[PDB]
């Protein structure tokens, strides 16, 4: 599988915006956009050998982590560090055999009870993602908690809150350049504060945005879909157009005609 | 799973100045003219379109029909199986057109003003022929963000980037201007499709084709008829000066709506 490095150490708003397009470029293959907008492959029909890309995140400290991302939703399903590897409870039969294919090398592989959903990981965290701050400094910090969950120096409730920071700088970010902007700012200014409530509101939308556009009449969608302003107010949004420069990924819904 | 299966939905049609695809007078006898209109909050039939998967725009049951195939015609509701075939047949494109395939003459609005019969005219990418099917009224105010994390900003006849303090909103319509919103009737223009004219502020009131902007999935903001984007010229903020060129998709000419 591909892999693709970043590294907290030097982050900069070009490295940043580097490893994003690098990861936007891995995901898709360019065959299929629609309205514009790149769709993830399809996951029926999808060789194991182009299910997976890996990403390896390292900071300051010199630690390292090597997160893995499932292809067909941007997904990131377990990760490795050191000798060991932590996958998130599979939710089908399908993907638990798929995961068996990461990390072959490692001689610890364990899967948690629980699943990378954020309504579980919120959960376990103790927190709500509106209340754990983003930035390079959390990045960091989250892989360093995420490196020493191996080693037992870890407790559960920090390795969740570590898992939200990830899922969200990165898949997030490829995702919506939104999300990414929303990161480099963050970065750019040195700033460590909790995502806005647009950016939530983008994350729980992803899929039905996906569906709406792609089986829309022309740009048009049949329901509206409901979004937030960063001030927390909403607006409707019913056509695709708007979205054109806000979402970079698409989950696979349908076929085309 | 399936292929996918696309609906008709029933919505709005905005386009130049915010103002909506109308049925004229509410009637729909055949050949009664379609107009441009203050939009309306209600369920009135003759403001609102399904569009159906045949191709064919539908107000109260009847078609959106074009006159004929010449530069110039208005176009008109009409009995759907009376009228020619293909003259009730159009596409809505991403980038706001909605064309006739068949003479490629595009719904346009020569006018502004309240009560302007529609027409189809040649396509040139105007904003006097820019639409959005939708049931949102109002127009979208946002930031646009830029080079160094700068804000786009406007300051009277002129448009430049600088520091983001949080007027640098800007409302974007239908009829696909940009629009500064505290003087809503002056568009983000471009005098020339020349390599490096320097974008400024004067009055939407020509809609021209150096009027219309699109947001691309890259980050630019492309000038439809001329095929060049927004850019900061030589990546100098200082300058304060807004450019067209050709893309080559450097920090200078990505821009994000920031909502
Ligand atoms: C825009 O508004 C109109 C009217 O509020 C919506 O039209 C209704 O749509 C439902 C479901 O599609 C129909 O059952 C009703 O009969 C329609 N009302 C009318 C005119 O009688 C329309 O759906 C809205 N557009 C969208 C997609 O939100
Ligand atoms: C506006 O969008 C339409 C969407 O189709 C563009 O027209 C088509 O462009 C594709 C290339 O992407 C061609 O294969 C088609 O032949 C074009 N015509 C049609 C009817 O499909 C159009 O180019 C866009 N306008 C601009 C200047 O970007
Ligand atoms: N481990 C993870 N990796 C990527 N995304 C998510 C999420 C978010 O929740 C969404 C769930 O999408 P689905 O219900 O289609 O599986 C993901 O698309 C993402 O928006 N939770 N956990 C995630
Ligand atoms: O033509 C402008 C405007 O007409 C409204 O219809 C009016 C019509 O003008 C009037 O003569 C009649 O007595 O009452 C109708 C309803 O108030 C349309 O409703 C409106 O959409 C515009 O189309
Ligand atoms: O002509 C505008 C053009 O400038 C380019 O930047 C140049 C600039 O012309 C000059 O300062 C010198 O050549 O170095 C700069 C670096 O290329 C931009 O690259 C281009 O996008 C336009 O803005």
């Amino acid at each position: 599988y591909p892999i693709i490095n970043f590294t907290t150490a030097g982050a900069t708003v070009q490295s940043y915006t580097n490893f994003i397009r690098a990861v936007r470029g891995r995901l898709t293959t360019g065959a299929d956009v629609r309205h514009e907008i790149p769709v993830l492959p399809n996951r029926v029909g999808l060789p194991i050998n182009q299910r997976f890309i890996l990403v390896e995140l390292s900071n300051h400290a010199e630690l390292s982590v090597t997160l893995a991302l499932d292809v067909t939703n941007a997904y990131v399903v377990g990760y490795r560090a050191g000798n060991s590897a932590y996958f998130f409870h599979p939710d089908n039969q399908e993907d638990a055999e798929a995961i068996t294919h990461l990390f072959t090398d490692v001689q610890n592989r364990y899967t948690f009870a629980f699943g990378g959903n954020y309504d579980r990981l919120e959960q376990l965290a103790g927190n709500l993602r509106e209340n754990i701050e983003l930035g390079n400094g959390p990045l960091e910090e989250a892989i360093s908690a995420l490196y020493y969950y191996s080693t037992g120096g870890t407790q559960l409730p920090t390795l969740a809150r570590s898992f939200i920071i990830c899922i969200q700088m990165i898949s997030e970010a490829a995702r919506f350049q939104y999300i990414e902007g929303e990161m480099r700012t963050r970065i750019r200014y040195n700033r460590r504060s909790a995502p806005d409530p647009s950016v939530i509101t983008l994350e729980n939308s992803w899929g039905r945005l996906s569906t709406a556009i792609q089986e829309s009449n022309q740009g048009a969608f049949a329901s509206p879909i409901q979004l937030q302003r960063r001030n927390g107010s909403k607006f409707s949004v019913y056509d695709v157009s708007i979205l054109i420069p806000i979402i970079a990924l698409m989950v696979y819904r349908c076929a085309p005609p | 799973a399936d292929v996918c299966m696309d609906p008709e939905p029933i919505v709005r049609i905005v386009g130049r100045n915010g103002l909506c695809v109308d049925v004229r007078d509410g009637r729909f006898h055949n050949g009664n003219a379609i107009q441009l209109w203050p939009c309306k909050s209600n369920t009135d039939a003759n403001q609102l379109w399904t569009l159906k998967r045949d191709n064919t725009i539908r107000s109260n049951g009847k078609c959106l029909t074009t006159y004929g195939y010449s530069p110039g015609v208005y176009v008109m509701i009409y009995d759907c199986n009376t009228a020619a075939t293909d003259a009730t047949r159009w596409q809505i494109w991403d980038n706001g057109t909605i064309i006739n395939p068949r003479s490629s003459l595009v719904l346009a609005a020569t006018s502004g003003n309240s009560g302007t019969t529609l027409t189809v005219q040649t396509n040139i990418y105007a904003v006097s022929q820019g639409w959005l099917p939708t049931n949102n009224t109002q127009p979208f105010v946002t930031t646009i963000v830029g080079l160094y994390g700068l804000c786009l900003q406007a300051n009277s006849g002129q448009v430049w980037i600088e520091d983001c303090s949080s007027e640098q909103q800007w409302a974007l319509y239908a009829d696909g201007s940009i629009r500064p919103q505290q003087n809503r009737d002056n568009c983000l223009t471009s005098d020339s499709n020349i390599r490096e004219t320097v974008v400024k502020i004067l009055s939407c009131g020509p809609a021209s084709s150096g009027q219309r902007w699109m947001f691309k999935n890259d980050g630019t903001i492309l000038n439809l008829y001329s095929g060049l984007v927004l850019d900061v010229r030589a990546s100098d903020p200082s300058l304060k000066q807004i450019i067209l060129y050709p893309l080559h998709g450097d920090p200078n000419q990505i821009w994000l709506p920031l909502f």
